[PDB]
């Protein structure tokens, strides 16, 4: 079947930069490629048809190449960008989409607001202790540890990280330490990030 | 013109399930309702198309002859969906196409889970708390698709509801969170966790 | 008389193009599969003129083709008469 | 008169998609092999469509084509004049 | 009265061959994009052979194409009727 | 009359054969240089059909086909009409 | 509508051969009758086609001018078979094809051996014998293709006639095998064996 | 010339499970390719035709896909399915097959049914003295030796397999042991299999 | 019929310059002028075309949207020239192409240089000197595509106006040379340094 | 997009031999390629249309062969052939050119006319001192070293070089020293070419 | 251009054996492929046209298969063919040949009659001495020494060798040993062969 | 029907040479004559056809616009030979072909010799002699496609006239062989030796 080759999978393209996206079908499939973007959630959105642009579609958008590269363009990546970008056939039957190709902006080393939280009460009682340790809106990606009295905790550490602000471009972090409650009764003193 | 989506949470392996896609638009003779498919940290899946005039429904070999696509009274086009197997686990989008090969709206999408596991109800358990503080509310052990907003949906800044952790234990823990400048401590901060698959509304307090 | 074979023709092109997309959509590697291409296909036929860079290759599909043909060049061949009428009849 | 030249002509189609495929069977990668598809051939000739995607390369093969298009065409040219008399007789 | 035929015609030729190039140059892997191979293109179509060496991939282009087709066609239909009576008034 | 159409026509279809594979031998990768196959090419032409298979390359060819079209084609013209008549007549 | 195949067995390298395939259902004018083989332990191969009316027959490279296929009356196509090489050891299947391009229907299918070995005859030896208990026989030192039934074709069941084996002295020994609970030795059990090649009969009888 | 490349040679798949068989065609054939099962000693059967069911074959019988890609689909493999699986080309002149795919049904470890077999008095006079040995609806196929008075025989040792059953899906042997009748004399005390 | 091409010279990165292909030649109805460039020590690149008829102009994905291209009553064409990159620093030849696919005549074609550097004006410091004898100049410390004659074009034999090279200092320091027989030294040996870029002049003189 | 490869990109063939410049296209292109010759500074002259020649080209030049192999051809190289020649497509949108290939001529071994430059009085005020060596219509290309006072000079030494002449296919050289007037007021003694 | 690639160069196949004769078009041209026979000295002979025989031909000669696969076959390998064997396209202007397949006849091993012979005094007097030795009607092709008073003559041995017989398919040889009369006066006994 | 080609020798490098193929056959109006060369050792070259009815005439890249091949009253096609190289050395094959696309029949062919080395006439030297006894003779030192007949052609049998040898020296020393019955020495035995391009007709006699 017709085989939609994306390229790259991921980018880390710094702000107002050049940002492309290589496309390449197996066979020639005229110019039937349609660009479309994927917000992280949300449904796709529809950017380029015929690689010609849509109505509200901005104009950092554009998507041009023939033979077998297709070629979705951003003059100047955009904080609101950081999306999924899906590639869509039409030339045969059936229409087949591209792998995908992630956008990550990058921007200013950043640091974290940390709000350690020790577990609800009426959790306390539900017989598990569920401490979390929060950390807000941070550039990069990449060490929270947990030590209870200072001895080293690899028991029951659940990190969650969030899809990139769509403003910032910042990243927060959630990890869980959970405990039975009888072994947070045994001691609390308490997620001493790097 | 958008696309509106019903039925689907979770299903047992080889069971059934009935997804939903109402027009609601200015919607031509001779449009192609599709159905594609996002695994969990997947691609799109191009699976069916159906025009609801002649009402001829093609399908993925990847979907064979598993599903069905039924179509115009209530301008409606569906999505039948036997013998189920753990991969068709994916949010279903629908969408419209007018014959011309690309997806111009595209219905919300929903969640279809597939496990032999039982549905559950979260727990939910407050975090409470200088510049601005922070706080929010674990979700806990759930099982499957999981909302939370504060304040009846009022308030929304500074709002880091996480995704969904697959508990050791096999449950949907989350950690919904809120940045609040600390003068507000005076102000209401309630939690509102809804489920389709377990008819929750839990809605949490959080004073220090 | 004569915008009734332009009318028909028009009516044969559209009808072709959309039955030709429906008939077509579903067979692995069919090109005929939007009414835009399925236009200048049918358009392509009826004039008898064959390219070829599309084609049914349903069963279904070349029964939809055979009609545009049938009813397409008749109806095809009508203005062809009418404008031939209309440069004769003046000069 | 009428179903005189569509009869003849579904003869000539029925007649060249057996001749052809008996005409071009035996030929290493000839296309036209099935009179399904050696069907599809007789028409797309009569009309003088000539979308190309199927061909005798056989001699033999050719000569069926020519009687093909020559009875073929005359033929087809018959039920053409016939349904656009009935169109305009009636408008 | 012939002359006026192929003059219209000959004008039809050169008239798509211009706008076509015109209509398909910009299009990556456009093939109908000089003048010259545009004038084969709109002879092949006029006369309803359809090769398929050459076509417009762009829209434009083949609304191009269709005005070709219907003026070209009639307009060529004028020479073969003209050069058809001049055999049969002859003999 | 029609034997003077046959003959010309076939006189035509002989000219072109012989001067297209004259005019196209040469050119690196002409296909059209045997007068069998020439000849393949010259009928299917004359009956508008357009295949694909075969064609000039070169300009002096082209210039060959059109000939072949024009003269062909009226020729072809004229035997059509004549087992158009001898259907028509008798039945 | 089924396909009957004659002729047959064994022939010299270069020697000649005639198999047979004989209409017997509702046969359309314009069928195309085929020549499929299979060698041993091998896959089938094309050969020959042929439409009975204009009796025209098309042929492998494989097989060249090397054969003729033959076509009405007795409503039967033919497959004469010259300069025969010891790769032509095979099985030949004719079968009906409707000019669509596949063979809905398919005679039994004959063994064409190609030895410069002549032809011998079974010595057929008894293996006669709680439970289920088992009894067979030898089928001993054949050339070429052996038939066994069991009373006659009656008892079928538990019944495991194994593939002929090459005699290491260069003869087809086979051992057909039966089961049967005890209690019948009270019960006929006698094991026939039949050779188109040796114009044979044998049938030897099982007591303890 | 058409060269249909069927994949796998063989497939050990239980019972019940999703058996897929690929028959990549050398070029573009359109959708002329015919599917046929062959059961042992018996002749080819239709399954499928332009990748179309035929009346009788089963539900489980399906053929998709297109490119040069023909894939034969058995939803839950059954019992009466061990067969070789075959593959035809229709679209060029001539008609080519597949290289073909057996299939072999897995199942639970059975064990032999043994039944040694002393020879025919009639066969003794012949001269040789041909001991069988008999081995029933076991599985898998995998060790049957001879010793006479526990000397162990390499000597005319001529093991045969059968056709596993079409309901079972089990597998009988027969190893012989041919002698000299004249050395069979010398010595007879009896296939102790493993 | 020759093409004759003004404008160009030195732009500020993201900076605007428009070039000028006046016709001066029997110029058809249905000609396209062309703009192809080339890079220091680089290829041609086609970048764009024009009719100028129907004023319809086709651009590179190199140049997409950046560029402009501009058509009769001056019978010229222009090459708009917004978004300048580093790259863009190269010369640019039209050319007419009568829609054959191939460029018949050539615009002289000018330097489009493109540096956040400032323009500056060239020093130029005689070189002075038996047989034949060389007497030069330097023309030092220029930016950016600079002009030498010797007595206003008279003499052009054994003439060796080097390449422009690029001072560590980041300027073109060039180095003209003229060979003459000893004679002569009688005979005008003034290197006359022109630059649009700059309004230079200098003419300097060359006693030993 | 057509990918004309020229091939070979330089030659330094000997005058009156017989040269020859490939240009192979990425897919058939017809008879669609148009060679050019364009010598240094100036601009491209079309050679051969459809490998057709045009009025004024010299008999040496011819251009033939198809399949994707096009050859441009010089029976006999001549002095004034000293250029770079390019390769045009015409057959899809858009005109792609090729690479380009050099030639060089090659000539019998020469020596140069060397002239030394002590620096320009207006020019030693400025505050630097540019030391010019000239060195006149040499072949090959290939050493000019400086010494002041006989000591190894490495500092500010900026050879250029020309264009090869158009009738000698000669060679030309301007090295330049430039100095600190105050480190050239401290020593002047003088370019001992190798 | 169209490339024609015969297989093998070379034959030694036994005569009445099964001689088979490749020729892949480097692209499909149809059936238009002819073969040619070509005997040493001789003009080439057509022996298959559009792989159809020619009037004469024999029966043994027959050519068939089709893509890019073309295969002129020897059904009995004949003595009188030993030739060399072409292949010609038509299907494209021009016209090419394949690189060529030359045959050579296997036989039983033979042996030479042998003639060694001295220099004609007509030459001697021309002031060099050519000594010849034939070697008559041997298989296979493979040693003839000289040595003039037993020591070894490397000096002035040329070997000639024929065109294989169109009956027999054996070789003659002649090695010449050229000598100075005056080196040839010195000593005269006189090729013994291995 | 056969075809007859005359000229051709040996020429200087760049000098010139005209080949002659004379039709005397049932030759149609529309057939081409082609030209096929094949070096020593080497394949078949396919260089240049015509048609003498319209006189248009096709070569080889390899042999450009250096040859040109010539056309009815003396039903003869030409191949004038300019600007010749070493690499021309080969014998040159006319053939006809009936516009069908293969060569029916076939000129005899000559050898065009391309050397600066200038002609010579061979020595010719007997070589004399039970059972069969053998006799030959060397045909010494030529330059450049040497004759040898026995007894004017009348003995041909158990004949081995070898091929020619380069000698050291630069030159077509050949041997000549025949095997004969020892009864016939009482026979005449005469080898005769004829070149065109030194015109000898040499005939030596083998007494032993
Ligand atoms: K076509
Ligand atoms: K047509």
């Amino acid at each position: 079947d017709i085989q939609m080759t994306q390229s790259p999978s991921s980018l880390s393209a710094s702000v107002g930069d050049r940002v492309t996206i290589t496309c390449r079908a197996s066979q020639s499939i005229g110019t039937d490629i349609h660009w479309y973007q994927q917000k992280p959630g949300k449904a796709p959105k529809l950017l380029i048809k015929y690689a010609e642009s849509i109505s509200g579609v901005p104009s950092r958008f554009s998507g041009s190449r023939s033979g077998t590269d297709f070629t979705l363009t951003i003059s100047s990546l955009q904080p609101e960008d950081f999306a999924t970008y899906y590639c869509q056939q039409s030339n045969r039957w059936p229409f087949t989409f591209g792998q995908g190709t992630k956008v990550e902006i990058k921007r200013t080393v950043a640091a974290p607001s940390v709000f350690i939280f020790p577990p609800s009460d009426s959790q306390l009682k539900s017989g598990t202790a569920s401490v979390v340790c929060l950390l807000n809106n941070f550039y990069p990606r990449e060490k929270v540890q947990w030590k209870v009295d200072n001895a080293l905790q690899s028991g029951n550490s659940q990190e969650s990280v969030t899809e990139q602000d769509s403003k910032d471009s910042t990243y927060s972090l959630s990890s869980t330490l959970t405990l039975s409650k009888a072994d947070y009764e045994k001691h609390k003193v308490y997620c001493e990030v790097t | 013109v958008q696309l509106v989506e019903s039925g689907g949470g979770l299903v047992q392996p080889g069971g059934s399930l009935r997804l939903s896609c109402a027009a609601s638009g200015y919607t031509f003779t001779s449009d192609w309702i599709h159905w594609v498919r996002q695994a969990p940290g997947k691609g799109l899946e191009w699976i069916g198309e159906i025009i609801p005039s002649y009402g001829r429904a093609n399908y993925a070999d990847s979907v064979k002859g598993r599903f069905t696509i039924s179509a115009t009274s209530k301008n409606t086009a569906y999505l039948q969906m036997n013998s189920l197997r753990a991969e068709d686990t994916a949010v279903y989008y629908c969408a419209r196409e007018r014959g011309d090969g690309y997806f111009d709206y595209w219905g919300q999408g929903t969640l279809v889970t597939v496990s032999s596991a039982s549905t559950k109800g979260p727990s939910v358990f407050p975090l409470a708390p200088g510049g601005t503080a922070a706080l929010g509310c674990l979700v806990k052990d759930y099982f499957p698709p999981v909302t939370v907003s504060w304040n009846s949906g009022a308030l929304t800044s500074g709002v880091h509801t996480f995704p969904a952790v697959l508990q050791s234990s096999g449950l949907y823990s989350l950690s919904s969170v809120v940045t609040v400048p600390s003068s507000s401590l005076t102000q209401t901060y309630i939690c509102n966790v809804n489920h389709k698959p377990s008819n929750t509304k839990v809605d949490k307090k959080v004073e220090p | 008389c004569a915008g009734a074979a332009t009318v028909l023709l028009v009516i044969v092109l559209l009808a072709g193009s959309y039955l030709a997309v429906l008939a077509e959509r579903g067979a692995p590697g069919a090109q005929l599969i939007t009414y835009p291409r399925a236009l200048w296909w049918s358009v392509v036929t009826a004039t008898t003129v064959g390219y070829g860079d599309l084609y049914p290759v349903t069963l279904w599909g070349r029964c939809v083709a055979v009609v545009v043909m049938v009813a397409g060049i008749t109806s095809f061949g009508l203005v062809t008469a009418a404008l031939a009428t209309w440069f004769v009849g003046q000069c």
